[PDB]
């Protein structure tokens, strides 16, 4: 969840919101062992209920999410049917174990690609084309994350365009990122520089990742 | 002595404009048949399967024409090669239907198959059903029969399944045609088209238009 301006903002300026609570388990092996737990499911759904009880008077918030990278567990599917119960006037989507579980109302994908299948066991990145039509798939497929901007990127984005504006249920998506996570340092001279991982002595570190 | 007039033009062409050379004729087979006063005037052969296709149950729907006698009889037997898997005989009278009973000139026999050959483009495997129209004690009226083979095709989620398995057509149109004898069919051209179909990698034909 974002500071409470941000939301004012949106309102008033126009853009819609996708809200987001505060659940990331991502380092975990596998990724859903703390949210297939039901140990954790207090501590989770204080990050849901809490959210929704805070910004679901906003009219730019459009859709909720239960976080981010945390595999797929029956803490999800507790929490999904729990935000349906109580705020049936937004979907609910959430990334994790494979994109299209019971836990979301949208096909939100991150990288999958435009024609490319990446069939990786268990939560394969099917071809957005492809994955629509899968023997049952009825949801609209919004990618909650692609064309991955780090560096010299961006390369082959109008081939996602191309297909959103060609298929009714391929509704687009949202860019990876916005803004590069440098931080200023200075020199001997104070002269300011952009720093990434490990520039602080931090290690292990991700590098450059953060841009 | 046979007399026919055959007309090239009917209100029968408006409902046939396919594309392809407009002809006329006797271009088929003619053929004399006898059947007895007492007859098979139809029968249809269903299969159906258990889940994995380990058990099947083959079912035979028998139509009669002429007299209703209760010494008559219906036979469908079911033959692998020369070894006959199975068997059923029931006298005519169908289950009840409706508020005016069934129908007293139809049977349908139900044969129990374990482990049935199953038919596909890949393996034709097929049985021989004989059915059989006689007396309870014995004689014969007259027999027909066809070729049987066991498969399943249904749509499941949105899939075109046969025996359980998802298909995939590679197919083509053929026309009846012969550059000699026009629309006129022969045994040879049939056999050499579906011998280069199938060296050809396709499975399935589709009849254009008819
Ligand atoms: O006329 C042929 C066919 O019957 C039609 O459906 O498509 C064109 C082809 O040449
Ligand atoms: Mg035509
Ligand atoms: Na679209
Ligand atoms: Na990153």
């Amino acid at each position: 969840p974002n500071h409470p301006l941000w939301y004012t903002l949106c309102d008033r300026y126009g853009l819609y919101v996708v809200d987001e609570a505060n659940i990331e388990t991502h380092g975990m092996v596998p990724m859903n062992r703390l949210t297939d737990d039901p140990r954790w499911l207090p501590a989770m759904s204080e990050r849901v209920t809490r959210m929704v009880q805070r910004d679901r008077n906003h009219p730019s918030v459009i859709i909720w999410s239960l976080g981010s990278e945390s595999g797929h567990g029956a803490n999800h599917d507790a929490l999904y049917r729990w935000i349906k119960s109580v705020d049936p006037s937004r979907p609910v989507q959430y990334e994790g174990g494979g994109a299209d579980t019971t836990a979301t109302d949208i096909i939100c994908p991150m990288y999958a690609r435009v024609d490319e299948d990446q069939p990786f066991p268990a939560v394969p990145k099917w071809s957005i084309k492809k994955w629509l039509s899968l023997p049952g798939e009825t949801r609209p497929l919004i990618l909650c994350e692609y064309a991955h901007a780090m560096g010299n990127s961006l390369g082959g984005f109008a081939k996602y365009w191309q297909a959103f504006r060609q298929y009714p249920r391929l509704q687009g998506g949202f860019v990876w990122d916005w803004v590069d996570q440098s931080l200023i340092k200075y020199d001997e001279n104070g002269n300011p520089w952009s720093a990434y991982g490990g520039d602080f002595g931090d290690t292990p570190n991700d590098r450059q990742f953060c841009m | 002595r046979l007399a026919v007039m055959v007309l090239r033009w009917s209100d029968g062409s408006y409902l046939e404009d396919q594309d392809m050379w407009r002809m006329s004729g006797i271009f088929r087979d003619v053929s004399l048949l006898h059947k007895p006063t007492t007859q098979i005037s139809d029968f249809h052969v269903a299969t159906r399967f258990n889940d994995d296709f380990s058990r099947a149950v083959l079912e035979a729907e028998v139509q009669m024409c002429g007299e209703l006698r209760d010494y008559l009889r219906v036979t469908v037997s079911l033959w692998q090669g020369e070894t006959q898997v199975a068997s059923g005989t029931a006298p005519f009278g169908g289950e009840i239907i409706d508020e005016r009973g069934g129908y007293a000139d139809r049977v349908t026999l139900r044969l129990n198959v374990e482990n049935p050959k199953l038919w596909s483009a890949e393996i034709p495997n097929l049985y021989r059903a004989v059915v059989e129209l006689h007396t309870a004690d014995g004689t014969l009226i007259e027999a027909e029969a066809c070729d049987v083979g066991f498969r399943e095709v249904r749509i499941e989620n949105g899939l075109l399944l046969l025996n359980g398995k998802p298909l995939l057509i590679r197919g083509v149109n053929r026309h009846e045609h012969h550059p000699l004898h026009g629309q006129v069919m022969d045994e040879q051209t049939m056999v050499q088209d579906i011998l280069l179909m199938k060296q050809n990698n396709f499975n399935a034909v589709r009849c254009s238009h008819y």
